[PDB]
């Protein structure tokens, strides 16, 4: 426990602290020894309507790493952990297939950013 | 008891030996809170019960066995009432036996909760307050971690659930 | 001295459907310490 | 297991189950804990 909390960080759920670990600090004790936990923990989730897959051209893009997070006015792609709002575009994106498989999915824009630059 | 039975006489003795009837009592009982403790960190892992979503859509995943039915009496799941039977386990003269802590009942709603809190909020719930996810989102984030990528479960959706039913 | 049943928790159910998502707005750092003994005293009895 | 498995996936090979670890489903018997691993296996391979 000392090893994976002291030196480097720890993916396993719940071993060190509860929540995600961040880093441990240990203090000595008479006849053993205490570990303090850094763990993050996300506060406040706001409601969110989201879908898998959006469907540009007849191609459904999917976020390099984050749900498909929309408000309901745009669909924005944000990390799950946080809420960050990022334009979707190509450079958050990949296209594989075409958008009739999918189950879900919610037709939306694409920016191009190359397209402003250009012209 | 066990010892000296009930004759007074036979008490006498025992005091002479010393605090060896005392002791061996006492570790027993260490033994009997051990218990209790295991119990409970194995399985109060949640703060709070969550109740099961109503809606029983999950996108194409049928979990009838895994989770509680109401019907039934006792909360007991289809394969945890199956598992049952299979193990069984069939005082009398100064040995007893204590209930656990936790009554089978009791177990029985904590691991619904797990299940409950897998599906319906990820590993959010184990880390801080559940968060809602749809579960073919949930599991196209177990794809990715595992280095498939999540477009390959939503192409075969179906696929992968009628496999997960039928594995099931 | 009053003997409850023993409830285990508030029974809360988290909204769910399949359009709906929730992602958190705002983080908390906590620290928890976990207490572990690693040692006992030595003790040697001779036997004689 | 229970902690490691239900709340999260795990990366440690061989932890739960057999082969690559999806999600784990806790369940309760007389004395025991009996775990539902799901698991991703590679069912056909071609030479390249
Ligand atoms: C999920 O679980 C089982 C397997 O498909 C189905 O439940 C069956 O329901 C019918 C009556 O509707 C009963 O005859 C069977 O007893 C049930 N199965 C068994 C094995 O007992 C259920 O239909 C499936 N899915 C849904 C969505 O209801
Ligand atoms: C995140 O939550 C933290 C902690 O509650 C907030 O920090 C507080 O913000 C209020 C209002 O600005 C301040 O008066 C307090 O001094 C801050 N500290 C605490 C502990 O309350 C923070 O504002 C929230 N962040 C967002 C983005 O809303
Ligand atoms: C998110 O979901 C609820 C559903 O009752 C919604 O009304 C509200 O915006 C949020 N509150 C929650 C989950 O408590
Ligand atoms: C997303 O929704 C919020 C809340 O309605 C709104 O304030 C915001 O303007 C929306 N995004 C954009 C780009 O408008
Ligand atoms: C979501 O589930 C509801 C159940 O009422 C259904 O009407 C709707 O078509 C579903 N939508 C998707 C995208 O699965
Ligand atoms: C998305 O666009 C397709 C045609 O490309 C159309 O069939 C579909 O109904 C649209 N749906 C929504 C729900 O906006
Ligand atoms: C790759 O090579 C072997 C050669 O014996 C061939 O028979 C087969 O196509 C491929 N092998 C496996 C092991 O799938």
């Amino acid at each position: 426990k000392m090893s994976e909390c002291v030196l480097g960080q720890s993916k396993r759920v719940d071993f060190c602290g509860k929540g995600y670990h961040l880093m441990s600090f240990p203090q000595s004790a008479p006849h053993g020894v205490v570990f303090l936990h850094v763990t993050y923990v996300p506060a406040q989730e706001k409601n969110f309507t989201t879908a898998p897959a959006i469907c540009h051209d007849g191609k459904a893009h999917f976020p390099r790493e984050g749900v498909f997070v929309s408000n309901g006015t745009h669909w924005f792609v944000t990390q799950r952990n946080f809420y960050e709002p990022q334009i979707i575009t190509t450079d958050n994106t990949f296209v594989s297939g075409n958008c009739d498989v999918v189950i879900g999915i919610v037709n939306n824009t694409v920016y191009d950013p190359l397209q402003p630059e250009l012209d | 008891m066990y010892i000296c039975g009930d004759s007074t006489e036979c008490s006498n003795l025992l005091l002479q030996y010393g605090s060896f009837c005392t002791q061996l009592n006492r570790a027993l009982t260490g033994i009997a809170v051990e218990q209790d403790k295991n119990t409970q960190e194995v399985f109060a892992q949640v703060k709070q019960i969550y109740k099961t979503p109503p809606i029983k859509d999950f996108g194409g995943f049928n979990f009838s066995q895994i989770l509680p039915d109401p019907s039934k009496p006792s909360k007991r799941s289809f394969i945890e009432d199956l598992l049952f039977n299979k193990v069984t386990l069939a005082k009398f003269n100064g040995l007893t036996v204590l209930p656990p802590l936790l009554t089978d009942e009791m177990i029985a709603q904590y691991t619904s909760a797990l299940l409950a809190g897998t599906i319906t909020s990820g590993w959010t719930f184990g880390a801080g307050a559940a968060l809602q996810i749809p579960f073919a989102m949930q599991m196209a984030y177990r794809f990715n971690g595992i280095g498939v990528t999540q477009n390959v479960l939503y192409e075969n959706q179906k696929l992968i659930a009628n496999q997960f039913n039928s594995a099931i | 001295i009053i003997a409850y049943t023993m409830s285990l928790g508030a029974e809360n159910s988290v909204a769910y459907s399949n359009n709906s998502i929730a992602i958190p707005t705002n983080f908390t750092i906590s620290v928890t310490t976990e207490i572990l003994p690693v040692s006992m005293t030595k003790t040697s009895v001779d036997c004689t």
